[PDB]
């Protein structure tokens, strides 16, 4: 699998785990 | 439990293109859950807060009419998005 | 990191904002462009195509490209053209805005 | 006189280019002092002899109203015709510390003939004043006067920052015209300055475009 369908392209960190 | 607000990129379908958060929420989202993930750090347990951004700078965050980019060669539709994940 | 994308995406967007240009001074063709018209209907078509919800009520027709003529008929196409400038800047005219011919 | 009356004609041709010149580039000549008749001229600047005395027509040209009103750092000017054939460096010499003397923020020299390399390492040598140096050949006859030639005019300050402000650009990105070429060297042109060009388009009659200096 691991189209652009069911994975997002990018995951980005917005900010520290808080 | 740590949540953990993340930037997304995912894609639109045409079918979703009148529910576009719940559009989201079933294609990335709820795949998601139970996954541990390679980028955060851990199992996602949950999730909530999505908003999606605007393709549109000068909307006003208020309003409930937001633009998605349609791929030049495909109806589907591609986006930033900002959402906080339960993980644990 | 985190704090390294924060401001990446903050210089993204501030730069996206200094070049979208404002609905009360757009200074091109109030009509729709004959490739806008044709990309827009190329665009629809493939939505519908691809199971888009529809507006206009169907006549039996099933070319994709005769039914997003109808919306543009009717105007019923919810999409927006983002009309580039050469330096980068876009103002974002609507279908319904653009008067069609 | 069997060619020294060519020689007077040739020098009051260039003369009156001089003028249109001055007043082109904006500075206050009266229409009676450009259009200034053969006689008037050889009783002017010509002696009794026929010599072509060129010390006379070395004048001073000051801005008009509405070119300060328009350019507000213009300042005067100041043409010169050696007699000499050749232009010498004690000559040039002279001719520059006669500039900074009189405080000229822009100085015009014309050479008989020729002018010797080694006088032209120094001449962009002393800044903010600017010379500019012509030749009695190549102004006898006014450059613009050619109907190719279409009329070419100075954009100030605020129009070029509203030019570049109506087009989005960048001073780069504009089409460009030589500092060498003679248009850019009769309005005395500065790198960076936009000039502006009426072309008389045989499918829409006058048409504006505009050319930068680089």
């Amino acid at each position: 699998t691991a189209t652009t369908l069911n994975t997002p392209v990018v995951i980005h960190a917005t900010q520290l785990p808080q | 439990i740590v949540r953990v607000p993340i930037a997304l990129y995912v894609s639109l379908a045409p079918m979703y293109l009148e529910n576009p958060l719940q559009g989201v929420m079933k294609q990335h989202l709820n795949p998601l859950v139970m996954k541990y993930n390679n980028k955060v750090g851990g199992v996602v347990l949950g999730y909530e807060g999505l908003k999606i951004l605007d393709a549109d700078p000068l909307s006003k965050e208020d309003t409930s009419e937001k633009l998605i980019k349609i791929t030049p060669d495909t109806p589907f539709g591609f986006t930033w998005c900002h959402v906080n994940l339960y993980v644990w | 990191g985190p704090e390294d994308f924060q401001q990446h995406e903050q210089i993204r967007r501030k730069t996206l904002k200094e070049k979208a240009i404002p609905k009360d001074q757009r200074a091109t063709t109030p009509y729709m462009t004959k490739y806008e018209r044709a990309r827009i209907l190329g665009t629809r078509a493939l939505q519908i195509s691809m199971n888009a919800p529809v507006f206009v009520d169907l006549e039996g027709e099933t070319d994709p490209l005769r039914i997003a003529m109808k919306e543009l008929a009717e105007k019923k196409i919810p999409l927006v053209i983002r009309r580039y400038l050469p330096d980068g800047s876009f103002e974002d005219w609507s279908v319904e805005e653009l008067i069609v011919d | 006189d069997q060619e020294n009356e060519r020689n007077i004609s040739r020098l009051w041709r260039a003369f009156r280019t001089v003028k249109e010149m001055v007043k082109d580039r904006g500075y206050f000549i009266t229409q009676e002092e450009v259009e200034l008749p053969l006689e008037d001229f050889k009783a002017k600047y010509c002696d009794s002899m026929g010599r072509p005395q060129r010390k006379m027509m070395s004048f001073q040209a000051n801005p008009t109203e509405e070119s300060i009103s328009k350019f507000p750092d213009m300042g005067s000017l100041w043409v010169e015709f050696c007699d000499e054939p050749s232009v010498g460096v004690k000559t040039m010499k002279t001719f520059v510390i006669h500039i900074q003397e009189k405080n000229f923020q822009t100085g015009i020299f014309v050479y008989q003939n020729n002018i010797t390399p080694s006088a032209m390492k120094l001449v962009p040598s002393i800044p903010p004043a600017t010379i500019e140096t012509f030749n009695e050949a190549a102004l006898v006859v006014n450059i613009t006067h050619h109907e190719l030639v279409p009329k070419h005019i100075r954009l100030s300050s605020d129009e070029k920052r509203e030019l570049l402000k109506r087009y989005r650009l960048k001073e780069s990105q504009l089409p460009r015209i030589q500092r060498a070429d003679p248009v850019a060297l009769y309005l005395g042109l500065k790198r960076g300055e936009v000039v502006k060009i009426i072309r008389k388009s045989e499918t829409s009659g006058r048409y504006a475009s505009y050319r930068i200096c680089m």
